[PDB]
């Protein structure tokens, strides 16, 4: 009931941290974005209507 | 009103209804006679069937 | 007097058949001690017994469990007190609360119909 | 854990010539093996 | 709880064990201690009285009205003590009274620190198997014929032997842990 | 969605070709990553829902479950590992196809638009699910519980056959989403009084209601554990989905057609709730919550209130992993203990000290302590049932009650109290058990963080 | 590098031939491809196809 | 708290509580000398006995277990035993 | 009575292989079928699961509902229209059985 | 926030007049809280903000064009019908948060004017009622599989009672 733990939150933590490091790197030197108004006959893409970067890099790249 | 009464009802009882009706159908003597009879009836009552409609 | 009911039953002490000698008592008294002692030297001579893994049965709970959920239907004998008792309990109540929501609910829509009930600040349901 | 196979007793009842035996049925006995009857 | 109930109960220790109950009954209504150690050997008397009657008859009949004025003039709040049954600790530290067969599924690496530990509980291991079948027999060989039967058992009457069925009054989880 | 469902397919060839040792890993590591595509089904953006193409869809309702079942398999390869691990390595690659199929038929019965698809995938899953519990059935009464789970299915799935063949003539298409778009008024004739009772029936019987759920308790017991899991998990909640889509055509006959069920099932709730507070078996227990639990659910998909329904959506998802979780606790000490009573194995925190951390969280989740997505479901279908009748809240309050006092009697006559003196020592827990039981729970702390996404197709 | 790892490429393999079989659903249900009334708009510059 | 008892404090305190005792003389008292055989104490003394016991050392001696603590030493290895006073 | 094996015992598989994860006997089985599955298990569907789940955006439309209020809400009530009105269908739409 | 889709009073606050001689422990601590916690966080802020304005992006909001309401929409045509329920279900949803700022709105109103609520606080219920009785006139009845084919008969079963009864008045 204690090497469980070790691996569990190791685990976790292998692949939590980096996680932590890519959104908190990404919300502040990239940021989310600021709204704005569509510039007569832009016709934005399906990412340009999403705030935060990385949520619409799924958004361009992949739906 | 579990196990016994909501199980003699509905679960055990259609057990039982079809265990006993197959229990008469299927205990025949294996004679011909009788089995055949039992064609004659059954010409007599679909003569009547199509009659009776006609 | 001490008046055991059901429950606050009579104690040991105060019960008559304690204050009972007979010859016959005394020899049940010991009678029993005798199959306990018997139950007794045949866990202990199976529970202290090195070089054991296996699961000590404990099969007085195995007859009791069998009794409760497996030897109750070939035992079932459909009686009156049993079958009276056995309607008056899985559709006593279920035509109680029937008749307890049809009367509330018909009692709302009537009300609702003619327009009394506020249903205010209601946006959600 | 041995879930638990069925015994010579559990496969006793599907012998017999029905299975739910009646009350004259149950007389009857299984068929030859052989097909070939000793009469 | 170390030795085994008797059958049946003698008339004494009906009215001996009521000289505990009653009197250890009479320190809650009586709660100072001069008041009790006089209401006290006031209840001896009581006891000390109808010592000598030997009409049994009698006796069983001074008892069994001794026991239904004690149910009436009992405390609801007796002084029940801290560890015994019924009292506040009793069955507190039970949490930690693990039952020492557990010591047995350990990873290595944890026997691995507490080394002589373990040195000197293979030793007993070996006590333990060394002698159940010379305990087992005894148990058997001194069935006396059959007939009563206690749930006493026999002490050792031999050397090396150990006493039959000990491996769990020795090794019991100790009280507090 | 033919990626949660031809990797899906592709998972049988992999039982059967890899190696007898390495068959175990390959199997439960590709459905791990197998859910991992189960989960790009979430990123809805967007009212409309996904229509991936004609057979294929997947709504609000559906998505939660399809993650949830593609979840499952993992773990029931998982928890199955052991018992199953005295096999003769095609007995194994058998069992853990069969479980495999059951999340591919069920993928698809979830993620169907046409009602006879859920049909003819909605009664293929008993074929598995009979084979887990037959085949594999520790105890001797598994012949019957099978046949009890074939038979109270079947007679019940024949008439809705009847049924929807029979609305495909009166509307012509058997489309989930036309019906949904067109006009279908039942007329509340006494005819029409039997066609709802026919559609609904079907899905009532494997959802337990209080009269017809005797299959349950008897088939979650003898079941091994893959099986109570799928059970529970999610062959139950396949009634529940069915009740979901069958009611937008019989619009109206369920304003009046219902109340029989709703007070079987409140009723229900109540005796069924009760008589877990003294069962000896706890297996048995855990299926008589789950028979309350879903008492509770079918009472909701028919006052048909918005609430109600996400209220169910909540709940279902949530009592599905709950139970999953105990009845995955329940196997460890079955395994060890070797007897499914509750009474003996008393103390095991004593013991098995993390285990019980899992009992305790489990039994929190079992009862409505309210940080939890548990909790905000059964509030939810409170709160409709009130507004149905002010005087439901009596009979959903005497559940509530009672669910408490089993729930804790769980923990406190299983994981408390002085240890049982020597059942056969009991070893240590093994990391596959404890995760087994982190998988169920951590997903139950994640999701209640954002409840919204199983959240049903009313909100 | 088939020698077992010819196995771990049955499931993977499985997921693309998934979506290929997926995104020749959409090329089959492409009738208003564009036509729909919310989302008409006349093909911007340089663009065939509205979605693909 | 408080610190544990040993095999001959546990002897002291025994002896101590009877050679207080009216009738037991307390130049007689000696471990290994029966309290109504060799003492002269009646039945009734005995109950009295343990019970003083029961109230130095804090704890019940059953009445089963303690219908038996006759020598004056029985009481001083049963009190030991069930407080695990291993000295 | 008929001929069948005596119960075979369960082992204590943590007697050998101290080190038993629970999936399978032999060792390297067994830590092999635990560092795929808590990595396949935990660290890439808990997290990168979660990591994905987290950033869908705007669910079901409820991210962009609460701007398009507001700028209803700002632009109803500035020009003095009222906030929701009661009708949504406009009535002139609407042919009622005359 | 714009500040009248989330409105918010302007701020009155009373002069600080102290009249004792000893020295107030929030003044003291604040200047703290100023330097030790404001300070430091400040800078950095600030820092995030520019590496933002750097590479600045933009997001937009989708309009959606208005198509034919089910009031006009052929029966049957399960094309037409679709593209109209969704134009529905979206404003089932943007007439509800509408109806979340004011249930927001108001929550506000009466924190701030506490002991007050009673009476400053009407400018808003009076609207709470004005948006409920909206949203219970259009939404309320139906059950949880809300269409639009719904909205249109809850509607003109009561549009016959504003001509029924109407028409009783005469
Ligand atoms: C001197 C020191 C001064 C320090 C100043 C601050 C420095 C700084 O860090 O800059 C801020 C800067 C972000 O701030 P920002 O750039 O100004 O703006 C952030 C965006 O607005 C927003 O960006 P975002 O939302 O994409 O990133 C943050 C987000 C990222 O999200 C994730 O991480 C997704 C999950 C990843 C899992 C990985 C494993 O974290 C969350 O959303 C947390 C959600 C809530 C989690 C806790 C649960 C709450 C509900 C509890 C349930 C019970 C409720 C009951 C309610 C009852 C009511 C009745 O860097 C970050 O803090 C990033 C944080 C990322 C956290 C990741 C780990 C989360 C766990
Ligand atoms: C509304 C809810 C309705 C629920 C209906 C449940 C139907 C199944 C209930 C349980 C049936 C059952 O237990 O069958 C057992 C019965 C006897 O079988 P058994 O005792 O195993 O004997 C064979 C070995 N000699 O086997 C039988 O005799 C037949 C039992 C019924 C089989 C299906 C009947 C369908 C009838 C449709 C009309
Ligand atoms: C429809 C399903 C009907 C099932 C029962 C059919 C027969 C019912 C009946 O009237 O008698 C039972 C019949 C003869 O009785 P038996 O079972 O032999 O034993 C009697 C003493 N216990 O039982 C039998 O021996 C079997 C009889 C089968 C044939 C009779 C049923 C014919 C039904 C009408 C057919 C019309 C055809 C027209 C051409
Ligand atoms: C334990 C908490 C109990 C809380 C009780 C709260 C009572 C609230 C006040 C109820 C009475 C005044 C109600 C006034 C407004 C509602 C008016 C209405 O429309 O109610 C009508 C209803 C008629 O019911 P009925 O008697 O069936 O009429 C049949 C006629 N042919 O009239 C009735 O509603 C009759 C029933 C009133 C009380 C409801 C039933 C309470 C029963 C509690 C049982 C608890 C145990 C339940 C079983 C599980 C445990 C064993
Ligand atoms: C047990 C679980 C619950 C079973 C419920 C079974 C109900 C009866 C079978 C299915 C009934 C049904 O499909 O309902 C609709 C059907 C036709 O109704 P309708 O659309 O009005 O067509 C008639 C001409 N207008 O109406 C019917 O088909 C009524 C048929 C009644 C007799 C069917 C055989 C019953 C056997 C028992
Ligand atoms: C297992 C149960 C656990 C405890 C549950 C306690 C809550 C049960 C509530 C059930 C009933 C909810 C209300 C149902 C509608 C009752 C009729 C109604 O419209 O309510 C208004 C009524 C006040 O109306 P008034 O004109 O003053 O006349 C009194 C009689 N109506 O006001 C009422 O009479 C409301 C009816 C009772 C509501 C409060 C119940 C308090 C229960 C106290 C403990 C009772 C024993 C438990
Ligand atoms: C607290 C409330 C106290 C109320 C308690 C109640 O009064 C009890 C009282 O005092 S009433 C005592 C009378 N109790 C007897 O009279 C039994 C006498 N029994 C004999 O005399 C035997 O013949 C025997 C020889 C065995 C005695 O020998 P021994 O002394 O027990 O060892």
């Amino acid at each position: 009931d204690a090497r469980f733990l070790r691996l569990m939150k190791f685990y976790l933590m292998l692949t939590g941290i980096p996680v932590i490091i890519g959104i908190t790197l990404v919300n502040i030197f990239i940021g989310e974005a600021e709204l704005a108004e569509i510039p007569e006959g832009y016709i934005p893409e399906h990412w340009e209507y999403y705030k935060h970067p990385i949520s619409r890099w799924i958004a361009r790249n992949f739906y | 009103l579990d196990l016994i009464w909501l199980e003699k009802t509905i679960p055990k009882s259609t057990s039982t209804l079809h265990t006993n009706m197959t229990t008469l159908t299927t205990n025949q003597k294996g004679l011909i006679k009788l089995y055949f009879m039992s064609f004659l009836i059954n010409i007599i009552l679909i003569i009547i069937l199509y009659s009776i409609n006609l | 007097k001490y008046k055991p009911a059901p429950l606050a039953t009579l104690p040991s002490t105060l019960d008559p058949a304690e204050y009972d000698v007979s010859p016959e008592t005394r020899r049940a008294q010991v009678e029993r001690l005798s199959i306990r002692a018997r139950l007794k030297r045949e866990y202990l001579l199976q529970y202290n017994d090195p070089k054991r893994v296996s699961h000590i049965e404990d099969p007085a709970l195995i007859r009791w469990t069998y009794a409760r959920s497996a030897n109750i239907y070939p035992n079932f004998r459909p009686t009156p007190k049993n079958s009276l008792l056995g309607a008056v309990a899985g559709f006593g109540p279920l035509i109680f609360w029937y008749y307890v929501f049809k009367t509330d609910r018909d009692r709302k829509e009537r009300l609702i119909q003619e327009g009394k009930l506020d249903r205010k600040f209601n946006i959600s349901y | 854990a041995r879930q638990w196979q069925p015994d010579i007793e559990w496969a006793e009842q599907f012998s017999g010539a029905v299975m739910y035996p009646s009350k004259e049925t149950a007389h009857w006995k299984p068929p030859p093996w052989n097909d070939v009857d000793i009469l | 709880a170390f030795c085994a109930p008797p059958a049946y109960l003698t008339h004494q220790q009906k009215v001996l064990r009521l000289y505990k109950r009653a009197l250890r009954h009479l320190e809650s209504w009586c709660i100072h201690r001069d008041k009790y150690r006089y209401f006290a050997c006031l209840m001896r008397a009581r006891f000390e009285e109808h010592k000598n009657e030997k009409d049994m008859m009698r006796a069983t009949q001074l008892l069994r009205e001794a026991e239904e004025e004690f149910w009436q003039n009992q405390h609801p709040q007796p002084y029940i003590f801290p560890d015994s049954p019924g009292g506040t600790s009793f069955e507190r530290y039970e949490c930690y009274k693990v039952p020492e067969w557990c010591l047995d599924y350990w990873h290595p690496s944890e026997k691995a620190m507490y080394p002589d530990y373990f040195s000197k509980r293979e030793q007993w291991k070996k006590l333990r198997m060394e002698s159940w079948d010379r305990e087992v027999k005894q148990l058997q060989e001194e069935t006396s014929p059959d007939g009563i039967m206690t749930e006493a058992l026999p002490p050792a009457r031999r050397e090396g032997d150990l006493p039959p069925l000990w491996w769990h009054i020795v090794t019991r989880p100790r009280e507090r842990p | 969605m033919l990626k949660i469902i031809l990797p899906s397919l592709m998972l049988l060839p992999l039982t059967w070709l890899s190696s007898p040792k390495k068959t175990w890993t390959n199997v439960t590591s590709y459905s791990f990553l197998i859910s991992l595509t189960s989960l790009t089904l979430l990123w809805q953006t967007d009212e409309n829902y996904k229509n991936f193409s004609n057979m294929f869809s997947s709504d609000p309702l559906s998505t939660p479950l399809i993650i949830l079942t593609a979840w499952l398999l993992p773990l029931m390869l998982m928890a199955s590992q052991n018992h199953l691990k005295k096999d003769n390595n095609v007995l194994q690659k058998l069992y853990i196809s069969m479980l495999i199929s059951l999340q591919i038929l069920l993928i698809m019965t979830f993620s169907a638009t046409e009602l006879i698809m859920f049909y003819i995938l909605f009664e293929a899953t008993l074929i598995p699910t009979l084979i887990i519990i037959t085949r594999w059935g520790n105890q001797t009464e598994r012949l019957n519980a099978g046949i009890y789970f074939l038979f109270y299915t079947l007679i019940g799935s024949i008439p809705l056959l009847i049924a929807l063949i029979l609305i495909q003539n009166h509307v012509g298409t058997l489309n989930l989403m036309i019906l949904s778009f067109t006009t279908h008024t039942l007329d509340a004739s006494w005819s029409n009084n039997l066609l709802w009772l026919a559609c609904m029936m079907a899905f009532l019987i494997k959802m337990p209601l209080y009269g017809v759920h005797l299959w349950l308790p008897k088939a979650h017991v003898e079941a091994p554990i893959a099986g109570s899991m799928i059970l529970a998990a999610i062959l139950l909640k396949l009634g529940s989905y069915g009740m979901i889509r069958i009611s937008i055509i019989l619009d109206p006959l369920t304003k009046y057609m219902a109340y029989p069920f709703i007070l079987l099932s409140l009723w229900g709730m109540i005796m069924t709730s009760s008589i877990c507070l003294r069962q000896t078996d706890l297996k048995s227990l855990i299926a008589y919550s789950s028979v309350s639990h879903m008492a509770l659910v079918i009472a909701s998909i028919m006052i048909q209130t918005p609430w109600s329904f996400m209220g169910a959506t909540m709940l279902m998802i949530a009592h599905g992993l709950t139970s999953s979780l105990l009845f995955c606790l329940a196997n460890s000490n079955y395994e060890r203990i070797h007897s499914r009573t509750m009474i003996m194995a008393r103390g095991l925190q004593m013991v098995f000290p993390l285990m019980a951390t899992w009992w305790l969280m489990a039994s929190l989740a079992n009862l409505a302590l309210p940080p939890s997505i548990n909790l905000m479901g059964e509030l939810f279908i409170t709160m409709s049932l009130f507004s149905w009748s002010n005087f439901t809240i009596i009979l959903m309050g005497i559940n509530i009650i009672i669910t408490g006092m089993y729930s804790m009697y769980m923990i406190i006559t299983t994981q408390r109290g002085k240890l049982t003196n020597h059942m056969i020592n009991l070893q240590p827990s093994h990391t596959r058990e404890l995760t087994l039981m982190a998988l169920h729970m951590i997903p139950l702390i994640l999701l209640t963080t954002s409840p919204k996404l199983i959240t049903g197709l009313t909100m | 590098l088939l020698r077992e790892h010819w196995v771990h490429i049955l499931v993977p393999a499985g997921f693309v031939f998934g979506c290929y079989l997926d995104r020749k659903d959409d090329e089959k249900l492409t009738a208003f491809r564009n036509k729909s009334m919310l989302f008409q708009r006349e093909l911007r510059p340089n663009e065939e196809v509205t979605w693909k | 708290d408080a610190p544990p008892l040993t095999l001959d404090g546990i002897k002291d305190r025994v002896l101590y509580v009877l050679k207080l005792y009216d009738k037991i003389d307390p130049e007689k008292l000696s471990v290994n000398s029966h309290f109504m055989k060799d003492l002269g104490l009646d039945s009734l003394d005995q109950v009295e006995i343990i019970m003083a016991m029961e109230d130095e050392f804090g704890f019940e001696i059953p009445d089963i277990d303690a219908e038996k603590l006759m020598c004056p030493q029985e009481i001083v290895d049963y009190i030991a035993d069930k407080k695990d006073v291993y000295e | 009575q008929w001929q069948e094996d005596p119960e075979p015992e369960d082992e204590n598989v943590y007697a050998k292989n101290p080190d038993f994860h629970g999936y399978d006997s032999d060792p390297v089985v067994d830590v092999w079928n635990m560092r795929a599955v808590f990595f396949f298990g935990f660290s890439i569907v808990l997290v990168f699961g979660t990591t994905f789940v987290a950033y869908v955006p705007d669910y079901r439309m409820q991210e962009w509902a609460r701007r398009e209020a507001e700028r209803l809400v700002k632009y109803r009530e500035v020009n003095g229209l009222p906030i929701m009105e009661s009708n949504y269908f406009d009535p002139s739409k609407i042919q009622l059985p005359e | 926030w714009d500040k009248d889709v989330y409105p918010e009073p302007p701020s009155r606050t009373p002069a600080p007049s102290p009249q004792t001689s000893l020295p107030n422990p929030i003044t003291y601590l604040t200047k703290a809280y100023d330097l030790v916690v404001d300070w430091p966080v400040t800078l950095v802020r600030e820092f995030i903000e520019r590496q933002h304005a750097k590479n600045r992006t933009y997001y937009y909001h989708r309009q959606y064009r208005r198509v034919p309401d089910i009031t006009e929409c052929k029966e049957g045509d399960v094309l037409c019908i679709y593209e109209a329920e969704m134009q529905w279900r979206r404003d089932f949803k943007v007439d509800q948060e509408i109806m979340n700022i004011i249930q927001e709105r108001l929550k506000a109103c009466q924190q701030r004017e506490g002991e007050n609520y009673q009476q400053n606080c009407a400018k808003e219920l009076e609207q709470f009622t004005k948006v409920t009785k909206a949203y219970q006139d259009r939404y309320l009845d139906l059950g949880a599989y809300y269409s639009a084919r719904k909205c249109l008969a809850k509607q003109k079963q009561r549009m016959l009672e504003e001509r029924k009864a109407a028409r009783q008045e005469a």
